[PDB]
């Protein structure tokens, strides 16, 4: 963990939630199943805004 | 984070509680759903604070039962195993109150859930919103999961008294009472039941009614006088329509009712199957109760000429150590060989025991010399498979071979006995190594299996369906599988579950054989097979051009389903899993 | 002929085919022989406290003329005893005492000593004393501590080679382990380098520290290597061979041997060369000087005229240096041999990889290493070293590794110093060059030769070494500073520290833990167990694959069997039956010696190494009745290749065949039918079984079970009785015969049982006494019987009937079926004990008083509480029931004419105090046994406190007031019968003593005068009787001492009966278990023939895939033996004569073949048998060997006496429809055991609880109705069957989302079931955490 | 959710960067570790300009 922290702060990299474990840990629906219809729908409004 | 709704239930066989059914205790009741009995309670207008629910619920009153029994009747809940490694250590079921302190648990799903009955802690989990109540009955009940997830093959596999009993009750000694009855099929049990014959009774005729989907979507009428047994006859009626009458009329082996429920599963569907197995399981309870299928010193025989075979071996050895110490043979050639003459030795031993214990009993009757296979209880379930192997076996009639194994080597002199002649010191004292290893193997292998499905869930995790075509002609190439002495998987199930490119040809020119997108669901590996092709291209994971994920125009299927996969599946959550999740491997080389 | 009175009651039968030779030893003498030589008084200081102090007890100062000595230690008398220590919770512990002297010497006086302070000792600490059992009391609890198998000292040549070598070549290293110090290695590296490692720290070259031992280089080579003459004279080159010390190599050219040619020039070297050349006189012979380029000249040779540096040491000679060298230097030069095929440098080539060639400079590279900074200065560096290794009070390993030095480099002499030596260390390069080289053979770690055992004696002597040498300095330091004083010893002496250090040694420390009370065989197994884990050894069960495996040298040292299966398998062991210790630490194994085919009586104990040279004979081996073999050929042992031998070759013999078992798996029958795994678990799960309420006898035994509960010292037994005169089921008297009766004593023994005593597994100890009223009693028999004991037999478990069967699916893998009979006959069921205390802990605001007024409390709950709050002896619980009222003093007030009203209304609460009185927890019912107060000194409220003192008192005064009774009966016996004859009948002294007749005796005033004296002894008797009782008194209610914080403790007992049911963890004793399934109906079960029903109903299809013939030989077994209890009562319940009931119990005592030799009607009365029978009436007792038991023929030889079939298979009846089963039965008695894996304890469910702060998750397991603990490979699955929305509820609406718990709960009672996820607060803790260090960390929009 | 902070007006390093294996300092000042460690405890006196 401490490593890739370091590595990202000089990086300065963002994250967009994209991974399972990503939306585990924030704890929303995981684009997969059953909230994959959800997911798509919010990449989808996310393009207008 | 810990779990609320959950903990700590004991496991305990379910003869009853069909499969879509399970065993919650009372007292472990009432809690879990307290919030839905105070709620049932002020809706019903039986406590008009909540105080006045919470005193009633905590005095136990009938009504406060008969609500619970109202409320749970209509939800479902979901059981796990405390160590789990794949997709079916955790399913749901519908609770059912029984009076005890212990979850009672179905029978055929203790192999998925891979318990032994003891001592053992299973958790439990209740989801409350009625979308999660939603998705544990689509999903995740085990009357949908019927097949694997990680091969096709049926995880359901019936063993033990279940197959032991049909099993027995598909035979006949010679003849048992009443040989040349003639009846039409529920009469036999009529008659099994009071007197008159017995399930042993051979040569009877019947006529069989069988129903056949010969034509396009409906089964037609078809009777039959073939001659039958009594227990194949009592257990026609209750195999379903569809099924024919001759995969009810055999030995009936584990892998006999193993291709008759995956026939029931294939051609009927899936609630036809699922009550099929249960119902069978309830025979095979019934007739192993019925059956007895005792256990004896005596039931086991010791073959005679075991010690005639000791006698020459020893002889053997004898003239080994007279010819080493004449000095023409040197010591690596001297180990070689008396490991060579005690395999012999061995295997000579073996044969003699299969022999005494095979079909080999002689039966009064006209020709006084019938020889049918036995009915010894060890031959019984080794033949069945309900448990144990004739490997097994050897080690409790026989000899149990070299068994010997310091660190790498073998010991010169093996042991000699069985466990009812008894065991020396030295001998016992020497046998505890290969157990010991392997006590050592599993203790210390277990974690490095979970250490390794850890790796495999983390590095395959990111994958997941998201688009439906690559349009990519680019392939794997799947060929049978041609090595060593003879072909150890033909092209029959590497392009089951997977879809053929426009490269599929037939062996004649300007010939084709399928068009380009075309799945073989269960007929065209008999057309393949047919035309005896070897190459054949199929679009992989990586041959699929989509930058991400994979689609599902190249993965087939792989699931208990009828169907292509379909989107937002996660593939990679399905796969990195399977692959670890027999952790059954061997260490130390 | 036996006797055997206490067990003449029933006598259990053997099939022994053996004769037994020796006795079973005392089986727990290691436990106690290393304490009771600790703290044994010994003329010679070798061990144990002695040699604690000679050590480093002298103390001198800085020359200060001054010096402490001592004479000789006492352990002062403890203060309390065992059951005392039990009730209160004190650590029992013994005073230490020694006396001391200081000596004071004046200046200007060699040793002229003017003083000395040898007058008081001073106290230090108090050694924990142990007790009977080889327990201790500390802490109140029953403590012990393992004993420890570690790594014996010395020089151990090991390979350490193969894969891990990463470069296909073979390693040869050699590390020395001393007992203490630093460790010394010396690695071997691939470029055939050796190197020097210190404790596993970066490498040195291997011959700096040969240098640094004053060493130079041409001693170094000549005494590692050989140095040939190499005489060149003349130019000639002429040199000395020696075929028979070199040889083997092929001659290039110009070789000759005395004139003619030999060895012809490229020719192959033969044996008869080298033959020819031994056999005549060789002198000097030429040489090509192709040999000289190669060769290194071995010494530093200078020129006659000057004294260059030329041809140095460790340089190979060249072309153009030879011809200068010769003509300056000398004719002959020293030079090596370096045969590569049976030699090799290893030594040469890393001399000049050395830097440093000083003694200076190579002193400096050793702390340069360990200290990296800080250079010496010619006085550091040269101290250190001596310091590290070559000083006495810094090294001292031990006599044993010393020992272990001197016998791996075969030294005769045994006593030496723990200090090294430079030819110890050069000859430890040379042996390693050699094995390198190829001279023997590497050690064993797994070998038992190289491993010892460590018991607590030793570990109390190292850890009070380490607590004394602290001390030692501050005394040293005191001793220095202001010396001119004439104080007593006690400047520095602090008991504190030593104290602390063997408190803590012995509290808390991985070797130490509790003793598991649950079994007395796991009792006796536990004290006999042996560990690699600990100080030494092993750091952690990982790191390792062969170091936990079972050599060929456990043979009878260690069981094979007895080990856990969990993690830590293979590392913990517990040994033989008859294995000792060796005298310094190793392990030792009787055998008896065969001398010229004869086998003599005597016992030998030998080693690992002892035995591995010898021939040992195996156990099952027939004897002739002069010791002689039948056969020729017997199956022996020599070096761990066992094959036969003549009876000329064989030299020892086994005693027994329980020699390879331990005590824990001697006691299954049959072991040799069934399979390792299964012998392991049934050993395993064996010490978690339970004693019931009624103890059962077992029907099927080993007979060392006797022992077991004989040795376990559970039980009572009686020491120098003859007969008892009152029996209670709490108290027994035994008056000893005048035989065993010495002068000085009443003559009396006591003894008090243990009733419902809380055990460490919260069980429940309970003692049941033997004799009824009037029983001669014999010496060493058992009086009362502990838990799981019946009759001093180790009894745990019950013998149920049981049945191999499929019964409708309720056996389908391993459920079993269990009668409503055995649940109604209250069989197995189990009680526990369970504890609660409180304390007091006075505030600020004022002290908190036990008075039971407790506000805001309705009066029923108050209704059980006595006045000073705590509950009647003997009530139930359920629940939350008010315990103990104690309450809570709150902080004064102002006027506040609130409360002041309302105390003008309401008054005597003013909410002065708050509700803090102790309740059971919930969830849990049962019923009181006792109860318990302490009070710290200068409290004396005692509102119901004196009830216990005043009980403990009127024990106490009862059962001390039998001895005084019973002297003044004896002294009043002897007044009477002194007055006969004279006068004076018995009538006046029977009516009353009256002074003994006004002590009248006359006869010229000497019978006068014995009276006299016999009233004097009589008040003597009377103040000594006043003096004791008043002792006790005081010591009763003399008070305790608490913590500061705490003002009193008060503890109660709770007592709970459990029963069967299903879901409870049944086991047996082959390797099955059980979890209970269904209590089934009397009604619906199989019933034979005769109605019986079957008690358990067991799945046979176990049978083939376990290996466990064994359970059905124990049931054909046990239908033997109950069939032939059956046809005794029915023998009895007849009320038939004596003489033929006791002809057919001899007929069935003589059944079988040659074992044992016992008859009745020659040694058993005619009311002896009587009641031998009436013992033996439920079933024959029977005992089998380990690997020498029955045979089949010999069971179904039983079978057929007590009319039953040979077979077993019985014919049953269904008791649900009533239809015969086909296939015959074989149905039998098993002996069950019940375990404390009781689902009583498992269930744990919550709907809504307490969270934590942290996280704000709940508590988790079962700590105040907690929750369990989801996994991730769990959800791993539910992402497989990919319910996102239940992950997100699973993630919401349980989780630490403090604002949706609330909601989801509203939703519910009004049944909306609608979630909204929010954030999880573990999120926020992550961020915040994050932002705690130097990096930003956000969430954009 | 409220944090505190301390002035810690005294220079001090974070031991997160230029201690795991790269060296964010050292590969910022093309320094090697040694000099780097060696210096921030006063012991080096590394000369600035």
């Amino acid at each position: 963990t401490t490593r890739v922290l370091t590595e990202a702060a000089v990086a300065g990299k963002r994250d967009e939630l994209r991974g399972l474990k990503e939306n585990v840990i924030v704890g929303r629906l995981i684009p997969a199943g059953t909230g994959y219809a959800y997911h798509q729908d919010r990449m989808r409004r996310r393009a207008a805004g | 984070k810990r779990v609320d709704y959950s903990g700590r239930s004991v496991i305990t066989v379910g003869p009853y509680l069909r499969l879509h059914q399970c065993g919650l205790p009372k007292k472990m009741a009432l809690e879990l759903f307290k919030p839905f009995i105070y709620g049932k309670l002020e809706l019903r207008g039986l406590a008009t604070t909540i105080k006045a629910a919470k005193k009633m619920v905590e005095r136990e009153e009938a009504v406060v039962w008969d609500i619970l029994d109202e409320v749970i009747r209509e939800h479902p809940v979901l059981l796990n195993r405390a160590p789990t490694l794949h997709r079916l250590g955790i399913q749901a079921f519908e609770p059912v109150l029984i009076e005890g302190k212990a979850i009672q648990l179905h029978p055929l799903v203790c192999a998925a859930y891979n318990a032994d009955f003891d001592g053992d802690q299973m958790a439990v989990h209740v989801p409350l919103t009625l979308e999660a109540q939603l998705e544990a009955r689509a999903l995740m009940m085990s009357t949908n999961n019927i097949l694997s997830p990680a091969n096709g093959e049926p995880i359901i596999v019936p063993s033990q008294d279940v197959v032991l009993g049909l099993y027995y009750m598909t035979r006949d000694c010679v003849n048992a009472k009443g040989e040349g009855m003639v009846l039409t099929g529920p009469k036999e049990a009529e008659r099994l039941y009071r007197s008159g014959l017995a399930s042993l009774h051979a040569r009877v005729k019947v006529r069989i009614t069988e129903y056949e989907k010969d034509a396009n979507g409906e089964l037609v009428a078809k009777t039959s006088l073939k001659d039958t047994t009594v227990g194949r006859a009592i257990l026609w009626m209750i195999v379903p329509k569809g099924l024919p009458y001759s995969i009810v009329n055999q030995a009936l082996g584990k892998k006999a009712i193993s291709k008759m429920l995956n026939t029931c599963y294939r051609i009927l569907g899936l609630k036809p199957t699922v009550i099929f197995a249960d119902q069978i399981m309830y025979t095979g309870f019934a007739y192993a109760a019925r059956s007895g299928a005792s256990v004896g010193i005596d039931d086991m025989v010791i073959p005679e000429k075991k010690h005639e075979i000791i006698s020459e071996a020893e002889a053997e050895v004898a003239e080994i150590q007279e010819q080493f110490q004449s000095g023409l043979v040197t010591a690596g050639e001297r180990y070689n060989k008396v490991i060579d003459i005690w395999a012999a030795a061995n295997d000579r031993v073996s044969k003699a025991m299969m022999d005494n214990l095979q079909t080999e009993t002689v039966i009064n009757r006209d020709g006084q010399e019938e020889k049918q296979v036995s009915f010894n209880s060890i031959y019984m379930m080794a033949d069945s498979g309900a448990r144990g192997s004739a490997a097994q076996i050897r080690q409790l009639a026989g000899m149990r071979g070299l068994m010997a194994k310091p660190d790498g080597s073998i010991i010169e002199t093996p042991i000699t006995a069985n466990f009812r002649e008894g065991l020396n010191v030295l001998q016992y004292f020497i046998s505890t190594h290969g157990a010991r290893k392997g006590l050592a193997d599993t203790a210390l292998k277990t974690a490095n299996s979970g250490y390794l499905t850890r790796r495999l869930v983390d590095v395959a995790q990111d994958l997941v369906v998201t688009e439906d075509d690559c349009g990519t002609h680019e392939g794997i190439m799947m060929t049978p599988v041609i090595e060593g002495g003879d072909v150890k998987e033909p092209l029959r199930d590497r392009v089951l579950g997977r879809v053929t490119a426009e490269d599929v040809l037939k062996p004649g020119t300007a010939d084709i054989l399928v068009p380009r997108n075309t799945l073989l669901h269960e007929q065209w590996c008999d057309l393949l097979e047919e035309n005896s092709v070897d190459a054949v291209k199929v679009r992989s994971v990586v041959s699929c051009d989509t930058d991400f994920g994979v689609c599902a125009h190249c993965y087939g299927r792989d699931l208990a389903r009828g169907h292509i996969i379909n989107k937002g599946e996660a593939i990679g959550v399905i796969a990195a899993q399977s692959i670890g999740e027999p952790g059954t491997q061997l260490t130390m080389r | 002929m036996v006797y055997s009175y206490t067990e003449k009651k029933r006598i259990r039968k053997d099939f022994g085919k053996r004769p037994q030779v020796l006795d079973v030893p005392y089986l727990l003498s290691i436990q106690l022989d290393s304490f009771q030589k600790f703290i044994e008084q010994d003329p010679e200081g070798q061990y144990g406290l002695e040699a604690a102090f000679r050590s480093v007890f002298p103390i001198q100062s800085y020359s200060g003329n001054s010096e402490l000595q001592y004479v000789s230690y006492r352990l002062g008398e403890p203060v309390f005893d065992v059951q005392e220590c039990q009730i209160r919770g004190v650590t029992y512990s013994a005073p230490l005492r020694v006396k001391l002297r200081l000596v004071i010497y004046e200046r200007e006086a060699p040793e002229g000593t003017v003083k000395d302070i040898k007058e008081q000792e001073v106290y230090m600490g108090e050694i924990p004393l142990m007790t009977d059992n080889g327990t201790f009391v500390i802490n109140g609890t029953e403590r012990v501590i393992v004993s420890q198998l570690h790594r014996s000292p010395g020089v151990f040549f090991d390979s350490d080679k193969g894969k891990t070598h990463s470069s296909g070549k073979v390693l040869y290293n050699a590390r020395i382990i001393p007992y203490r110090g630093s460790w010394l290695d010396f690695e071997f590296d691939p470029k055939d380098n050796l190197f020097v490692r210190i404790d596993r720290r970066r490498k040195l070259p291997a011959t700096i520290i040969l240098r640094a031992l004053n060493y130079t280089t041409e001693q170094i080579l000549d005494l590692f290597f050989e140095k040939v003459i190499f005489e060149i004279r003349d130019n000639k080159l002429q040199m000395e061979l020696v075929p028979e010390r070199l040889r083997g190599e092929t001659a290039s050219f110009d070789i000759e041997a005395n004139g003619k040619v030999y060895v012809e020039k490229g020719r192959r070297i033969t044996a008869r060369h080298i033959r020819q050349l031994e056999k005549d006189d060789v002198k000097l012979i030429e040489v090509p000087v192709e040999y000289i380029a190669g060769k290194v000249v071995a010494k530093d040779y200078i020129d006659e005229s000057t004294g260059e540096l030329i041809c140095a040491a460790n340089m190979e000679l060249s072309l153009d240096l030879l011809a200068k060298l010769s003509q300056s230097g000398h004719k002959r030069i020293e030079t090596l041999f370096t045969n590569d095929l049976d030699h090799g440098p290893y030594i040469s080539e890393t001399l000049r990889v050395d830097p440093t060639n000083d003694r200076l400079s190579a002193l400096v590279e050793i702390y340069r290493m360990m200290r990296p900074g800080e250079p010496p200065t010619r006085e550091a560096a040269e101290s250190l070293f001596e310091n590290l290794f070559f000083s006495e009070d810094r090294y001292d390993l031990s006599a044993v590794g010393r020992m272990k030095f001197n016998r791996s480099l075969l030294r005769e002499e045994i006593e030496g110093s723990g200090i090294l030596s430079k030819d110890d260390i050069i000859d430890v390069m040379k042996k390693l060059i050699d094995i390198r080289n190829g001279k023997g053979e590497v050690d064993d770690i797994d070998h038992l030769g190289n491993r010892r055992i460590r018991s607590v004696g030793e570990m109390a002597e190292n850890q009070f070494r380490v607590g004394l040498v602290r001390v030692e300095r501050a005394v040293k330091e005191r001793l220095s500073l202001g010396d001119l004083d004439t104080l007593m010893p006690q400047d520095m002496i602090n008991a504190k520290p030593i104290s602390a250090a063997v408190k803590e040694f012995f509290g808390s420390s991985q070797l130490s833990q509790f003793m598991d009370q649950n079994n007395p065989l796991s009792e006796i197994t536990h004290k006999r167990r042996i560990s690699a884990l600990g100080p030494g050894g092993l750091t952690r069960e990982r790191a390792g694959f062969e170091v936990r495996d079972v050599h060929p040298t456990h043979y009878g040292r260690v069981c094979p069997i007895e080990t856990p299966e969990g993690p830590n398998i293979g590392l913990i062991n517990s040994l033989s039956v008859y294995a000792q210790t060796n005298e310094y630490g190793f392990l030792e194994t009787p055998y008896r010696k065969v001398t010229d085919g004869v086998v003599t009586d005597e016992i030998h104990y030998l080693s690992a190494i002892e035995e591995g040279n010898y021939v040992i004979a195996q156990a099952n081996s027939n004897l002739d009745e002069e010791g002689h073999f039948v056969e020729d050929l017997v199956t022996c042992r020599s070096k761990g290749e066992s094959s036969l031998f003549s009876r000329d070759q064989v030299d020892y013999m086994d005693v027994s065949t329980q020699q390879v078992v331990s005590v824990g798996a001697s006691l299954i029958p049959f072991l040799e039918h069934d399979d390792a795994n299964r012998a392991l678990m049934g050993a395993n799960m064996q010490r978690q079984a339970v004693p019931t309420l009624r103890a059962d006898k077992p029907l099927v035994g080993t007979g060392m079970e006797r022992a077991v509960a004989v040795d376990s010292g559970v039980t009572a037994v009686a020491k120098r009785g003859g007969v008892v005169q009152y029996v209670d089921a709490s108290r027994i008297v035994i008056k000893v015969n005048e035989d065993e009766m010495y002068p000085g004593e009443a003559g009396i023994d006591i003894y008090n049982l243990t009733k419902y005593t809380r055990s460490n597994q919260n069980t429940c100890i309970n003692q049941m006494p033997c004799v009824s009223l009037g029983e001669p009693v014999e010496r060493g028999d058992v009086l009362a019987d502990g838990p799981s004991t019946d009759l001093g037999e180790l009894a745990l478990g019950q013998n149920m009937r049981v049945a191999f069967m499929p019964w409708n699916g309720y056996n389908f893998e391993d459920s079993i079926l269990v009668s409503e009979r055995v649940v109604q006959e209250d069989r197995f069921t189990t009680i526990h004990i369970q504890e609660l205390a409180c304390v007091s802990r006075d505030t600020k605001l004022g002290p908190e008083e036990i008075t039971a007024d407790i506000p805001n409390v309705g009066e029923a709950a108050l209704s059980k509480l006595d006045e000073s709050g705590i509950v009647y002896i003997g009530a139930e619980v359920t629940g939350g029931d008010i315990l103990v009222g104690k309450v809570t003093p709150k902080g004064e007030t102002q006027l506040t004419p609130e409360e002041k009203l309302l105390r003008a209304i309401f008054g005597e609460k003013a909410s002065d105090v708050k509700d803090s009185s102790l309740r059971v927890p919930n969830g849990v019912s049962g019923t009181v046994i006792d109860v318990q107060v302490f009070t710290r000194d200068g409290v004396e409220k005692d509102k119901r406190a004196l009830e216990i003192e005043e009980m403990q008192l009127k024990q106490a005064k009862k059962d001390l007031s039998e001895e005084l009774q019973i002297l003044e009966a004896g002294l009043f016996s002897r007044i009477r019968a002194v007055l006969v004859a004279g006068g004076v009948e018995a009538e006046k002294l029977d009516k009353l003593p009256r002074d003994r007749w006004l002590e009248l005796g006359l006869t010229d005033e000497e019978k006068q005068n014995q009276l006299e004296q016999l009233a004097e002894q009589y008040d003597e008797l009377k103040h000594e009787f006043e003096k004791k009782l008043e002792a006790k008194r005081r010591k009763i209610t003399q008070g305790d001492d608490l913590a500061p914080g705490v003002l009193k403790i008060v503890k109660v007992y709770l007592a709970v009966k459990r029963r069967i049911q299903p879901g409870d963890k049944m086991a047996g004793r082959h390797g099955n278990k059980g979890v209970i399934s269904k209590i089934n109906p009397i009604e619906d079960m199989p019933y034979d023939e005769n109605g019986t029903p079957v008690d358990i109903v067991l799945n046979p299809l176990g049978v083939p895939s376990r290996m466990n013939i064994g359970q059905i030989l124990e049931t054909h077994l046990g239908m033997a033996a109950k069939g032939i209890g059956d046809k005794i009562n029915a023998m009895l319940k007849q009320q038939q004569e004596v003489a033929k009931l006791r002809e057919f119990i001899q007929r069935a005592y003589d059944l079988g073949a040659d074992v044992r030799q016992k008859v009745d009607l020659s040694t058993f009365s005619d009311e002896e048998v009587m009641r031998l029978a009436e013992n033996l009436r439920k079933g024959m007792p029977i005992a089998t060997p380990v690997f020498d038991g029955a045979k089949e023929a010999e069971i179904k030889e039983l079978l057929k006496l007590g009319d039953l079939p040979t077979s077993g298979q019985i014919r049953l009846y269904d008791g649900r429809t009533g239809e015969q089963f086909e296939r015959p039965v074989t149905v039998g008695y098993m002996y069950m055991l019940k375990l404390n894996h009781l689902v009583d304890d498992k269930m744990h469910a919550r709907s809504t609880g307490s969270y934590s702060l942290v996280t704000q998750q709940p508590l988790g397991g079962k700590a105040q109705f907690g929750g369990q603990r989801f996994g991730e490979m769990e959800v791993w699955a539910l992402e497989a069957y990919g319910a996102a929305y239940t992950l997100q509820e699973m993630l919401t609406v349980k989780s630490d989302d403090v604002n949706g718990r609330t909601k989801m709960y509203k939703n519910i009672v009004d049944g909306n079931h609608q979630m909204e996820p929010g954030m999880p607060e573990s999120f926020n803790v992550l961020l915040k955490e994050i932002r705690s260090l130097g990096i930003n960390i956000e969430l954009e929009d | 959710e409220r944090m505190g902070h301390i002035e810690l007006a005294s220079p001090t390093a974070h031991i997160w960067f230029l201690k795991s294996l790269p060296s964010r300092i050292g590969l910022l000042l093309d320094m090697p570790l040694r000099d780097i460690e060696r210096v921030l405890y006063f012991e080096s006196y590394v000369v600035i300009e």
